[PDB]
RNA sequence: CCCAUGUUAAUAGCUUCUUAGGAGAAUGACGUAGCAUGCUACGC
RNA sequence: GCGUAGCAUGCUACGUCAUUCUCCUAAGAAGCUA
């Protein structure tokens, strides 16, 4: 059966760099149940898996960031990074992605679902998913299509359509070469044989999308994470036009979005040892660490003021109550402390300065109300360096 | 524990321990009086910690029972709410026109988004500014989805009412944008 | 759930689930249920049985609590403990649970079979609380007992005024009249569901049946007719609200010039304005549904909601409103399955009118001015409470007669009921006496009247008319035919035609009779309109057929003696065929 | 739970327990109450008691602190330390509080019975939070004697409105007014519950209680009556605002050609622009009220409150504005109970008017521009602690004259309570001397100014009158009978239903007498508005016949006679009963 | 011997911290039973 | 030399008490990311 659902738009309340409004689409109970238990194992055996390309579930602790950085380097060429950004990616995406990310995400149900259990299952995704009766502020309206940002499978089905994407780009950009130029008789090769298995086959051709696939990893890898993107793409191949450089991308988003995307918010890295220069809004440097070099993630510093300065609730303005807090804006910004700009690095002395600060006068006050200090206080690590450090070492 | 008969045979015991310490006897008997004493605080011990156990898991099935019951009365709650709010949205409807329609679908069916727009008495227009004001619904009767609408309100975005009369081209910038103006179906 | 113990009000979870009702008791009272009676299946938020895959040990004494579950004790945890100890049952609210020392009472209104007299006794000065749950469990034991009935199927298609029954063999066999309805069911291949309700009354002769559809899908031979007996809802209000006299009348507003017929009642129209709830004890035929009328008429600004428990009240108020009451300002409400067609000559279902007419099971959840509930014989416990609960009134005003017949109370076997425990209504109004008694009877001429009031009454029965010299009582030794589950006495309507050739009168006559077999035969070998003594009792006339079949103790009722003589006006062609029953009237011989 | 010292206001945790107010106390100062007087017991976040299984020991030198509890000597656990110790009461904050020494007074205070003639004065010259405090604990003082009245049982119900009581055995009469609210029961066995906010009066002829009702219950032999107890409201805000002299004036707007009448009062007009809060004080009829209409009519754009403790003095202001100020613009408060009538020509109960009127009970939470609080001498500093939280505005006018007559102070008994002890603003005004003053007697007829200038106010009033030859006063004893406790005099009334026949003019005259029950049954006899002389205070009559009823202290009283027999536009009559005070003023002889 | 009053906040991931329950381990200590050997009191 | 009794010491089993560790779960507070 199809279960059609109101799904409102809620307001977010939260800290931003620009003024424009940000919504979330809460649905349903009645749609978040069952889609919780169709899609519910392999969105947990997304999250479970080391090494892939979609890197959801891998920890930016604990050496988690080297890792990823080191599984996206994975034996391409002569490797260049490079990272785009969908404009309007939640509401220029077409319904026909939509539909294909989630009939990509139900191909694990090749035995315990029917065909035409596979497709009520569809259509009560697309009925209240993509295009479904949105309520905005006391009035049903409907929403046209493109995904919303609250269901059981929303960084999953966007990064399905970001893999997508990116092969449509490399589909393209491998195409659209002239094909008398390309000089490696086996890259001329798989053009012809990627033509022909695109336009005169009609039967999927497990040979060649095995080769064509292995031609991506091998010369294309990606990390990607629900719309972030990493590729170490191979230069010497995308300067001569046989793999996606960002044109290719500008192109697809294009005629495929219905979006322009101004390759002023895609950045190319050509000096591997400065690592991506940003992926998931936090910027990479290589330190070292140990006795050997690592990469590390550090936000914005603006962002780890903000968040101390502006808290969105009166309570949390108290400070004493909160040294927990602290603490986690304290463990985000630690390698801003290995950062060669001082004025960088004094965000993380910052908040040490503040957590004794706050410690201090938390005694103070709990003295005064009082007379006795608490027997056992083991607040006393959280203002050395080394219970941060700690959390960026890959013993754990 | 303390009312339980191990109690009793430990306090006993440990009685005679008292009175034969203080009265001397053999050392044979005093190993014997100790093995004894021995084993009334390992009977002790073992039906006093098992009723410690008893109790604890005693108290732990009650406050499942607890939330067992509230749950099932939360339940209930919420089916009420559910069947008084179907039942009066089923008061809300217009069942003449509502009738005409589904009684003229050749199936049955007819699509969602014309239920309203053939059979809501109230149009509730949300106008941004005044060039659309004028476009739409300029003067007390306009024309929305083929019918004729009598203009039964204003009110602007403060919930406060406005007059037709304020609504002008000079008085716009002190009207309080968006207004929304409430019609019913003539 | 949580709720509240019957017999302590006291919050707990416990409920004995051995009873038909499963009734609410907090610890001590369960343990003290269950460690008395045969009582023992104890329903928490989750049953206590053997929760062991396989076992079934449905007592409470011999079940163990261990781990999260129960288990008997044979299969038992090595880790105790027993429910069923300490002097209570391990349930909710254990330390603020308070007892009480009912459980003889509760146990005997529980273990009871509603076969004795001494149960309805029982069932009647009870508490409140207790009130309501034996009235509660003597509609679901009566329920059970209508549910194991014959089921019937027609032979074939005959026409759609006269079909033929066909019964399962050797069962109980329904009574035949407009209380009882039968559904026909349609499993056929495909889809057991109901075709319709279908009314039966017996025919001209034979298997014959004149039947009545609900809905006129008309049958074949595989959709069977059934009693189905039908879910019975919980009570929660009292029998009665509890009273408080007022110093002066609040709310209603009386108006000036009513009438001069009904003006010597304004003393008890305004004794019924005064106090909380009113209890009129009319004699029968004194004008009591006129009294409510009159009522209606001195405080006509107000809202008034006429209930009564059988149709046939309802149908006599309802033409006497339509008489005297302003007919546009009054709804008669029927309900939806229109099972039986009411008096309908005011709008049906508007309840929102100032004057509704209704049956007490199909009330609307409303709010009234005053209430008035009528023929409160008829009523047990059971609808006193749904007109409370149902019925919300500034006013309250119960009329009815202890003289008539009680509820049909088909359990009872074993003993006569008093009308003392008819309901709680009926008790009170033999207790301190009636609030209301009307006092000049305008049905009966005097002699009549005047056996009437030397029988039941202490000599108040008189009646402004005198005799038509029609007054009869046959001499019959009435033969009993009784090829049937009642008596019929077909030779005594031989004697009836083989009279009444020299007595003209009685010729558009109600035919009365405490079997309602010969009156369904009596409509056919003759067009005689024929009502029983049941529909009887609120239906008055002028011109009166009565036999009476046998010689034993139901033909010996005196208040079916009295409601089947206060019935004829002008002219009785009566057959008393008991030698005592014919000594104490003064009729004439012939 | 946390709190602040009253005498110190350092932060803190206790609680005295014997003070009835619970006064949160610091350690040092909480040592200091509990050391010297028997207040014994001290409430932290949780008690001091022992918390032993059973044990009674609530004296905190004797508790010590263990574990996580307070246990007596006889348990306490080996880890513990004694509480009653180092001078400081161990609570939260224990070492940031400051000592104090004003624990002398705050346990004259807390520990007086209020009885005596000192307790008042000791309430009124302490510091201000202790002001607070003694008016809060005066408060609850004068409500627990409430709980010392007799309990009423019903013996007979006479009429409807007509009862028939019987007090308790032992326990003092109340006094029988609509001030004292009593509450019904019919406890039996049988329902002990409510039946209605009862008000009583005692009728003329006969033991009759007549009753007045809120409800419409019939009332039985055995429904009994109870007193109702108002619990007293925590009180916050200080008596008197601190006052700032204003460079200029702000806030309010000063008009253009106010009137001719209220030309004079200019100046004054300006002070109370530049001042916070300024106080006039004035012998009676000297345009005081007057003035608030006139700071009305000269600040046209200001908001303004006008309040009173009596309803009388606030109705006495609403003429006032109801003659003067434009009636559209004005409001009236009365509360929802309302035992009284009050003036009903405004737009009554409507707080969003520009000039409202109230008693300082029933203030709502507003703001003003101005605020008149008329007749400060029946003020108590709980009422102007509440007319301090609620009404916050910009300036305060405090109007009225310490040598009227005070709140009654119903437990003062033994002593005279000088004018400077009123309350905080009547000292201000015999202590500074008050900022605004005019003396000359606008109202009163030369003669009752030539009296009453030589009794109080010591040869300082002029009357802008003359002899106007109807000041009548007359000696006559006046043989008394008793009721409650408010004297009736029947011959008095004879001679004044004589004074009544023998001069036409006069029945328009208002009846004055000390006592309350006296004015209740003096109108069943002559039928005049009757007012007593506590709640005349401010309001103004053309003719009024005074009756002085007993020789004692309470109408003897040179204050009450004052403002007694200025209430006289033109005509007077005065039928004494003292020899001295008959002699004391000078009418005519009659 | 007495008089005034009632005012909206999604899906998912990761991480920090605190509390409670259970299991397991490790060590130590007490007590009981069983065993290994020695010693001593008795019999042979 | 054996059997019995007691005592010592060492091991094994079980019952309990404290300390530490690991983990699993539950509940709560908080932070970041898409
Ligand atoms: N006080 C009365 N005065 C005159 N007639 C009356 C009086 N009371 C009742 N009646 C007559 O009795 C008739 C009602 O009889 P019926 O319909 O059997 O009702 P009930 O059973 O209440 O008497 C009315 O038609 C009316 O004329
Ligand atoms: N400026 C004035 N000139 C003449 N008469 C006045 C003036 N002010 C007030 N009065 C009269 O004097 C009386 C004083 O009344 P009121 O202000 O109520 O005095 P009190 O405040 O002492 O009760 C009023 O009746 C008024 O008529
Ligand atoms: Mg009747
Ligand atoms: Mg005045
Ligand atoms: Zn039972
Ligand atoms: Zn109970
Ligand atoms: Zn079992
Ligand atoms: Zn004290
Ligand atoms: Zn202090
Ligand atoms: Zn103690």
């Amino acid at each position: 059966n199809v279960i059609p659902t109101i799904t409102q738009m809620n307001l977010k309340y939260a800290i931003s760099a620009k003024n424009r409004a940000r919504t979330v689409a809460g649905v349903s109970i009645c749609s978040t149940m069952t889609n919780r238990q169709f899609h519910q194992k392999l969105l947990k055996s997304i999250a479970a898996t080391r090494g892939a390309t979609v890197v959801i579930g891998t920890s930016k602790f604990y050496g988690g960031w080297h890792n990823m950085l080191k599984t996206v380097y994975s034996d391409v060429e002569n490797p260049h990074l490079m990272g785009w950004d969908y404009p309007k990616c939640d509401r220029a995406m077409p319904n026909m992605l939509r539909i294909m990310a989630s009939l990509v995400l139900a191909r694990k149900h090749t035995t315990c679902c029917s065909l035409s259990h596979r497709f009520y299952r569809l259509a009560n995704e697309c009925a209240q998913v993509l295009s479904e009766m949105v309520m905005c502020g006391g009035s049903l309206y409907v929403k046209p299509g493109g995904t919303s940002s609250g269901d059981a499978t929303t960084a999953y089905a966007n990064s399905v359509f970001n893999i997508c994407q990116a092969v449509t780009a490399n589909v393209n950009a491998l195409l659209s070469t002239d094909g008398n130029k390309i000089a490696d008789k086996y890259v001329r090769n798989l053009q012809h044989r990627l033509y022909e298995c695109l336009y005169r086959n009609r039967d999927v051709d497990t040979d060649f999308v095995n080769e064509f696939y292995a031609y991506l990893r091998k010369h294309f890898s990606m990390m990607i994470l629900s719309d972030d993107a990493v590729v170490c793409f191979n230069s010497t191949y995308a300067s001569q036009g046989l793999v996606a450089s960002i044109k290719n991308f500008k192109s697809v988003l294009y005629y495929q979005n219905n979006v322009f995307m101004s390759e002023a918010k895609c950045w190319t890295e050509t000096d591997l040892t400065k690592g991506p220069h940003e992926f998931c809004s936090q910027h990479t440097m290589l330190v070292k660490q140990g006795d050997d070099y690592v990469y590390l993630p550090y936000p914005d510093p603006s962002r780890i003021l903000g968040a101390g300065c502006f808290v969105d609730d009166i309570v949390k303005t108290d400070g004493t109550l909160m040294i927990e807090r602290f603490v986690s804006l304290a463990i985000d910004a630690y390698p801003l402390t290995k950062h060669p700009n001082q004025e960088y690095a004094d965000v993380f002395h910052l908040y040490l300065q503040y957590i004794r600060k706050l410690h201090d006068e938390l005694t103070g006050h709990m003295l005064d109300m009082y007379s006795v200090m608490l027997t056992n206080d083991n607040t006393s690590r959280y203002w050395e360096p080394e219970f941060y450090e700690a959390m960026y070492t890959p013993h754990t | 524990f303390s009312s339980l008969p191990s109690y009793a045979a430990f306090a006993t015991a440990q009685e005679a321990y008292e009175q034969a310490v203080a009265n001397g006897d053999s050392e044979v008997v005093l190993k014997k009086l100790k093995k004894s004493l021995n084993v009334a605080k390992s009977e002790f011990d073992r039906d006093a910690a098992m009723q410690r156990k008893l109790e604890k898991m005693a108290d732990q099935a009650m406050t499942q029972m607890y939330k067992q019951a509230r749950s099932e009365d939360k339940r209930a709650k919420v089916t009420s709410a559910m069947q008084t709010m179907l039942f009066t949205m089923l008061r809300k409807l217009d069942n003449d026109a509502l009738n005409n329609i589904i009684n003229n679908a050749r199936d049955g069916c007819v699509p969602l988004n014309i239920i309203p727009l053939t059979t809501a008495a109230k149009l509730m227009v949300v106008i941004p500014d005044y060039n659309t004001y004028k476009n739409t619904c300029d003067g007390t009767t306009f024309t929305y989805a083929s019918a004729l609408w009598e203009i039964q309100q204003v009110v602007d975005a403060d919930s406060k009412i406005v007059q037709l009369s304020e609504i002008s081209m000079d008085n716009s910038p002190n009207l309080a944008w968006p207004l929304i103006v409430t019609a019913l179906r003539a | 759930a949580v709720g509240a113990c019957v017999l302590c009000n006291s919050q707990t979870s416990l409920r004995c689930g051995a009873c038909i009702r499963r009734p609410f008791l907090c610890c001590k009272c369960c343990y003290d249920h269950v460690i008395s009676t045969s009582h023992k299946l104890v329903l928490s938020v989750n049953p206590y049985v053997c929760n062991a895959p396989g076992c079934d040990v449905t007592d409470v004494t011999q079940l163990y609590l261990g781990g999260m579950s129960y288990y008997c004790k044979s299969h038992k945890p090595p880790i105790s403990f027993p429910l069923c100890a300490n002097g209570q049952v391990f349930g909710l609210y254990k330390n603020t649970c308070v007892g009480s020392d009912n459980v003889t009472d509760f146990n005997a209104i529980a273990t009871c079979d509603w076969t004795n007299a001494g149960d309805y006794i029982l069932a009647n000065t009870c508490t409140e609380r207790l009130k309501l749950f034996a009235a509660e469990t003597l509609k679901a034991t009566e329920e059970t007992f209508k549910l194991s009935y014959g089921i019937a199927t027609v032979r074939e298609v005959l026409s759609d005024r006269e079909l033929h029954l066909s019964w399962e063999v050797g069962k109980p066999r329904p009574p035949l009249n407009r209380n009882y309805v039968f559904t026909g069911y349609r499993v056929t291949k495909n889809s057991k569901v109901q075709i319709g309700e279908y009314t039966f009354e017996k025919g001209d002769y034979g298997d014959a049946v004149v039947y009545r559809g609900t809905t006129t899908y008309k049958l074949n031979v595989g959709d069977y007719f059934v009693l189905t007996s039908h879910t019975v809802m919980p009570l929660s209000a009292p029998t009665l609200v509890p009273q408080e006299h007022y110093v002066r009348i609040t709310g209603l507003y009386p108006t000036l010039n009513i009438s001069d017929e009904f003006s010597s009642n304004v003393a008890n129209y305004q004794k019924v304005g005064m106090q909380k709830y009113s209890t009129l004890q009319g004699p029968p035929g004194t004008g009591k549904s006129h009294f409510a009328i009159g009522l209606a008429l001195y405080y006509p600004s107000a809202r008034i909601v006429y209930t009564a428990c059988s149709h046939a009240a309802v149908d006599a108020l309802c033409e006497k409103a339509l008489k005297y009451l302003p007919i546009d300002k009054c709804s008669r409400i029927i309900p939806a399955r229109a099972r039986v067609e009411c008096f309908d000559k005011f709008k049906v279902n508007s309840t929102l009118e100032q004057y509704v007419f209704c049956t007490v099971n199909a009330l609307p959840e409303t709010t009234a001015d005053i209430v008035v509930f009528d023929e409160i014989s008829m009523a047990t416990n059971y609808d006193l409470s749904v007109v409370n609960a149902r019925l919300r009134a500034k006013h309250y005003v119960y009329i009815g007669d202890p003289a008539q017949l009680p509820a049909p109370r088909t359990l009872l076997t074993k003993g006569t009921l008093e009308p003392e425990y008819f309901n709680s209504v009926c008790r009170l109004m033999k207790t301190i006496g009636p609030d209301m008694f009307l006092g000049t009877c305008r049905r009966c001429p005097a002699e009549i009247v005047d056996t009437v009031s030397a029988l039941v009454y202490d000599n108040k029965l008189k009646a402004h008319k005198d005799k038509s010299a029609q007054c009869f009582k046959m001499f019959y030794k009435g033969v009993i035919t009784h090829d049937v589950s009642s008596a019929i006495n077909r030779p005594q309507i031989g004697v009836v035609r083989e009279f009444l050739t020299r007595n003209p009168a009685w010729r558009k006559a109600v035919f009365i009779s405490p079997y309602n077999s010969q009156n369904a035969v009596a409509s056919k070998i003759l067009g005689l309109p024929t009502q029983t003594v049941d529909s009887s009792q609120g239906s008055e006339y002028d011109y009166v057929i009565f036999t009476q079949t046998t010689e034993t103790a139901h033909s010996c009722n005196v208040n079916r003696f009295n409601v089947a003589i206060t019935r004829a006006k002008v002219g009785i062609l009566c057959i008393m065929s008991d030698r005592d029953l014919y000594d104490k009237l003064q009729f004439t011989s012939l």
